[PDB]
């Protein structure tokens, strides 16, 4: 979760909304096991 | 970057395979 | 570090490229509520934009770290202070920061 | 040429197999080959006869090659790990027995209580003193005993149609405990005839009037949710009955003293009871 | 000849003096001759110039030459040992000022708060992140310092005739912390203008948004209560008022982020809050 923790703090001139990248990866310590099919992509129409 | 660069880390020996 | 789509709100065609990036605003300066997101890679939802999330739908099974780099794209004028909190998994979704 | 993947890779024990591929679970199976004090609480154990470590193993700390979880994990090692008296259980003569959750009898008492809610990870061991007093003219025997993972069945509606599960002060009593409605199957389709083989004290109120069984930090995990799951289930049941002559004391109550044992707490967030 | 008992026999320094009693103390006076993590938390010290540390002394725990207590204390060491944030305070252009009291403000927050409830004794130095973040348009600076043992002060019913003492809302304020109703002398008689002598930092905005005071154990006791004794003050002032032009950002937030640095519990009992 993220809180403001102060404030986003801007001055005449700036804008008053900003936007965060989030950009997520893995460490070096991280693995994976158990390879399977995704289901993060399901085809729906079929390809001609 | 690393991970008692983030937290308190104990030592985890880590033997997963890639 | 591939694009985390914490911003998953909007399914408009027009509205996608919001996805990648979400709105830090002006507040009232309380402890008030950014963002919020599931810390799982292969889990349905902003992980899913992920290449680690993509890779994590090809496999049952992780282990280790995650990072998510925030990025702030704001003017170099423009200050302020973020709690980006990890929850360990036994907390429900904080009501305060 | 092949990936060391069986089960019993880490194993200590050598096993001549047959492969063929390059996994070795694709192998065959082929052959082998009294004061105790912890924290600022003390107890006797005077009169037990004897200690029971359970399955020959001290509750150590969770060892760095047997971890996962990269935090590091609190050792507050004399708050947390200290007996803590439950509320009394009276044996009766016709008391069927109560079992103990953990570490649910003591996720709402002390600090080791406030470790286990703010903490999403738990590891500790128990010392668990079960103590039954009762004069030279009472008897009856109590198996005091520690089933792990102890998971409570249904009556299944009594015929056995129906597919009930155990509420949640069932399966998780806090520090009361939950009787045994059924202490034959101990609640879960298995006797406590064989209720021997897991860790056991037998208060046989003649010989010994209290039991110590230390259990160690038992599970397929390292540490585990204190809240969620539960690692085993203390059972004092009154295998002998309880029988005295009318003027001797009728109120024999069964205190349960409980040490954690090398508590260790990690993913630290918010207090959450459950 | 002569009892070794003055004040100042277990100082490091020598004294000739007179005496002509067995007793040390009837004798003469005479003369001589960036990112900053603990626990699960993680804060930024980029822009604070360096960090204060208390009377250059870093929060050890406690001395076993220095200590009192037999029972043995417990050292949490990350679930306690961590950056604890306190809801924010409004930098205002008539900010009178805050104060914090320690740890008053942490005893009822984290596991930090359980173990200050659960046990009579505390020992702890504080780690405290006060940060401010303000444009390069904004102006103000604020002291934040530390004043040990910070007994507030009454206006003694304004004229100074009524003998008042302040509540227990304004003696511990708890995470919220009191404004400070009379600035210049701290609530307490005493000017603001020397508070620079305690641990200080300056938040000038222009030069820095963050101040981190590292302060040590302050007490003439190497344990205290947490509940009834605040060791120290945590005062964060505008000496300079925060000023800006009608445009930029006029929520000016003072967020209070707090590291108690090696928490030491002793005397566990039932927890209490007061």
């Amino acid at each position: 979760s993220i809180w403001y923790q102060t404030n986003y703090v801007v001055p005449i001139g700036a804008p008053n909304t900003a936007y965060i990248i989030a950009l997520a990866a893995a460490q070096k310590n991280f693995t994976m096991k158990l390879c399977k099919d995704t289901s993060h992509m399901l085809q729906t129409a079929s390809i001609q | 970057t690393s991970d008692e660069s983030m937290i308190e880390t104990r030592c985890v020996l880590n033997s997963h395979s890639t | 570090e591939t694009i985390l789509e914490v911003n998953n709100v909007p399914t408009n065609a027009t509205s996608l490229m919001e996805r990648l990036r979400f709105p830090v605003s002006a507040q009232a300066g309380k402890g008030e509520l950014c963002a919020v997101f599931r810390a799982d890679p292969g889990r349905d939802g902003p992980w899913q934009s992920t290449m680690l999330g993509q890779l994590c739908g090809y496999y049952t099974q992780w282990s280790g770290s995650l990072e998510v780099t925030f990025m702030f794209t704001g003017s170099f004028m423009a200050t302020g202070k973020m709690l980006i909190a990890y929850t360990p998994p036994g907390g429900p979704l904080p009501k305060d920061r | 040429h092949e990936n060391s993947n069986s089960a019993t890779e880490g194993s200590t024990i050598n096993y001549t197999t047959i492969n063929y591929y390059k996994d070795s679970y694709a192998a065959t199976a082929g052959k082998q080959s009294a004061q105790l004090t912890i924290g600022n609480s003390t107890i006797t154990t005077q009169e037990a006869a004897n200690i029971i470590v359970g399955y020959g193993e001290w509750p150590s700390y969770c060892s760095d090659d047997d971890a996962t979880a990269v935090d590091k994990p609190t050792r507050p090692d004399v708050s947390v790990n200290r007996f803590y008296t439950l509320d009394t259980k009276l044996w009766e003569k016709s008391s069927k027995g109560w079992y103990w959750k953990f570490p649910d009898v003591l996720t709402e008492t002390g600090v080791f209580g406030q470790n286990a809610q703010f903490h999403y990870l738990y590891r500790s061991g128990f010392c668990i003193h079960v103590q039954c007093n009762a004069s030279k003219f009472h008897q009856g025997a109590l198996l005091v005993a520690i089933l792990p993972e102890y998971v409570i069945g249904t009556v299944a509606g009594g015929t056995g149609t129906e597919d009930s599960h155990p509420p949640y002060i069932q399966t998780q009593p806090g520090a009361d405990g939950f009787e045994l409605q059924h202490p034959y199957v101990l609640d879960a389709g298995i006797p406590i005839s064989q209720l021997t083989v897991c860790p056991h004290q037998w208060i046989n109120l003649r010989t010994n009037n209290c039991a110590t069984i230390i259990v160690p930090y038992m599970n397929t995990l390292p540490f585990d949710s204190a809240l969620n799951h539960c690692n085993f289930g203390l059972l004092v049941v009154p295998i002998s009955p309880l029988d005295f002559d009318q003027g001797a004391t009728p109120v024999i109550p069964i205190t349960i003293t409980l040490a954690p044992m090398c508590s260790e707490f990690a993913g630290l967030r918010q207090a959450v009871t459950q």
